[PDB]
């Protein structure tokens, strides 16, 4: 008789997703815009530090 | 412990990437 | 607390980093991170000394993405040590057997522990990693090459400890892991999209970066049709529309990490002070995600282990077989993402079984992660009881009783929509996989919460 759990389980996440407070258009686009800069920053940063060290690894290894 | 400083980090992490590649550099010159 | 107290001797040998005395400026702060992270990102190209040959398979890339891992580098460890260590000190901290204490000398302590711990682990895995066949054989290298070794990865592991240590005492932003984390997985997803190296196979130079792959592509067919189709539905090579994939699992993984409970909270003590908690939809950020892929690649690496040692018994068999290996049948084939969607057509009920398998460890993983690390609603009533905090429109009686309503299944749907998400990004096929992108996610929202925090502050 686990129906009745799972059911219950689901009804309060439909009632907890309706009571919760979804992020705005404004909101939205400054999570995003932040995430796209720190992503930028970071994922560029790793790649020219690889880019720079492959002719190092080639001449040492 | 030894309750030390960030300089006395960041020294040291430069100071293993400088002796690792000295190890690989010595290592090329006495393969040769 | 006994079981610190044994230790301390051996606990009181590691160094520590100083506490700053003057509050660190932001600049000064970002100038600290961007200090530690070149430093990890240096680290993590410069190759091993006494590495005869890197030829054999690998037993762990499953996930070197997200544990900050280059094998054959210093880094190659990563931040298992340290994520293994912090796990063992939170179980016992959690399931009650040391004390975390109020007291500096019992944080002192605690932090002392976790460290020893996390050199143990290093040192443990470092011989692990040079005794199943990495690096060559172990007995041709020698076991002076063996512990050259060895000692390179123990002090690389030191460097870790102690750069993330310097980013926690207050020199850096955040932590030392997740911003390795973040980046390592970034700096995939980057070099997937935008790679100068080249592979011939016969139909000629290609470029493997997605984007520069389909700027030569232009450039060499004269804007076809062809090869526009060929940069984006390219199998053999990273493609347009896994970063398509990638940047549409973002947007969602971004959409939902906003998703939180407002609960109006009025303080009773110091009078006036009404304000807001909000009970975030991933209530644990990430735990679950970073539990349910390491047990799976223990796993992985277990089954693939006892299948070469223990070749030809059935109870192998049943816990997984092989054929970068891959599985085909048994325990590890249910757990891991199927190949295409030709493949859950052709065994619908191994992805039905996938799916069930990861919302569910996710689900429990969460709902067990908030008893053990102290955000149970009982553990938030309590801090509500001690802070004086109260609900506006709720009694001061009824407070344990809102939190059990909201925080276990808040703790379930945040694992059932973060193990979602992992599925729908593997099924996509996203760069940086749906553990990868849904951590750097998570970790570069975090470091949003820092930055509008301090900027505010400020
Ligand atoms: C983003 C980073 C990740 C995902 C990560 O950090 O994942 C490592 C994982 O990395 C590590 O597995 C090692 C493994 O470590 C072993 C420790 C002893 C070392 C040899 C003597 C694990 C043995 C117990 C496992 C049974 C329980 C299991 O399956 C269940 C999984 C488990 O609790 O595991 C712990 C670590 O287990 C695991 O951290 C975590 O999830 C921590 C999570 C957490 C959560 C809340 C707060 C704080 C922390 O050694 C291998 C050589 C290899 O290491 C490498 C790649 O170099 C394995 O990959």
């Amino acid at each position: 008789q686990f129906v009745e759990p799972s059911r219950q389980f689901v009804k309060d996440s439909i009632r907890l997703v309706k009571r919760c407070t979804k992020p705005d258009r404004k909101e939205f686009q400054k999570i995003a815009m932040a995430t796209a800069i720190g992503f930028a920053i970071m994922g560029f940063i790793g790649f020219f530090v690889k880019l720079i060290h492959i002719p190092i690894n080639n001449i040492i290894v | 412990g030894l309750k030390v400083g960030p300089v006395p980090v960041l020294v040291m992490s430069l100071l293993f990437i400088a002796s690792v590649f000295m190890l690989h550099i010595w290592g090329k010159y006495t393969r040769s | 607390i006994k079981f610190l107290e044994v230790i301390k001797p051996f606990c009181v040998i590691l160094p520590e980093i100083q506490k700053p005395e003057r509050k660190i400026q932001f600049k000064e702060k970002v100038l600290w991170t961007a200090i530690t992270l070149f430093i990890f990102l240096v680290c993590c190209q410069i190759p091993l000394f006494g590495i005869m040959s890197s030829d054999s398979a690998d037993p762990f890339y499953w996930m070197r993405v997200i544990l900050a891992s280059n094998r054959g580098t210093l880094m190659e460890l990563g931040i298992s040590p340290i994520v293994t260590s912090g796990l063992i000190m939170q179980l016992l901290a959690g399931a009650k057997i040391i004390e975390v204490g109020d007291t500096p000398k019992d944080r002192a302590l605690f932090n002392g522990a976790q460290k020893l711990f996390g050199m143990i682990i290093t040192i443990g895995q470092s011989i692990v990693y040079v005794m199943t066949g990495m690096y060559g054989d172990p007995s041709e290298m020698g076991a002076g090459i063996c512990l050259l070794i060895t000692i390179q990865l123990f002090v690389a592991g030191l460097i870790v400890l102690l750069l993330d240590e310097l980013l926690q005492k207050g020199y850096g932003l955040g932590s030392g892991i997740s911003l390795f984390i973040a980046t390592n997985i970034c700096e995939t997803i980057v070099w997937k999209a935008f790679s100068p190296t080249t592979v011939n196979t016969g139909r000629g130079m290609e470029f493997e970066g997605a984007i520069i792959a389909l700027f030569h592509l232009l450039a060499t067919r004269t804007d076809k049709v062809r090869a526009l189709r060929e940069a984006f539905y390219r199998q053999n090579l990273p493609n347009l529309m896994n970063l398509i994939a990638t940047i549409f699992v973002f947007a969602v993984v971004i959409y939902f990490q906003g998703f939180r409970y407002e609960l109006p909270i009025r303080s009773t003590k110091v009078r006036g002070q009404i304000g807001i908690y909000p009970i975030k939809l991933f209530y644990t950020s990430n735990i679950p995600i970073i539990l349910q892929s390491a047990l799976v690649s223990n796993l992985y690496v277990i089954s693939q282990m006892l299948s070469a040692r223990f070749s030809g018994n059935l109870l192998v068999s049943l816990l997984g077989t092989w054929s970068r290996a891959y599985p085909v049948g048994g325990l590890c084939y249910y757990l891991s993402p199927p190949e295409s969607f030709g493949s859950v057509l052709e065994d619908p009920v191994h992805a039905v079984v996938y799916i069930v398998f990861m919302l569910g460890s996710c689900a429990f993983f969460s709902k067990t992660w908030i008893e053990v690390s102290g955000s149970s609603p009982r553990d938030i009533a309590k801090q509500f009881k001690d802070q004086g905090m109260v609900i506006n429109g709720k009694r001061e009686t009824s407070i344990y009783r809102e939190l059990k309503k909201i925080i276990p299944t808040a703790a379930a749907f945040g694992g059932l929509c973060i193990g979602a998400l992992s599925v729908l990004a593997d099924f996509l096929g996203a760069i940086g996989s749906g553990t990868g992108i849904l951590l750097a996610v998570t970790i570069i929202y975090q470091y949003f919460e820092i930055f509008v925090k301090e900027q505010s502050e400020v």
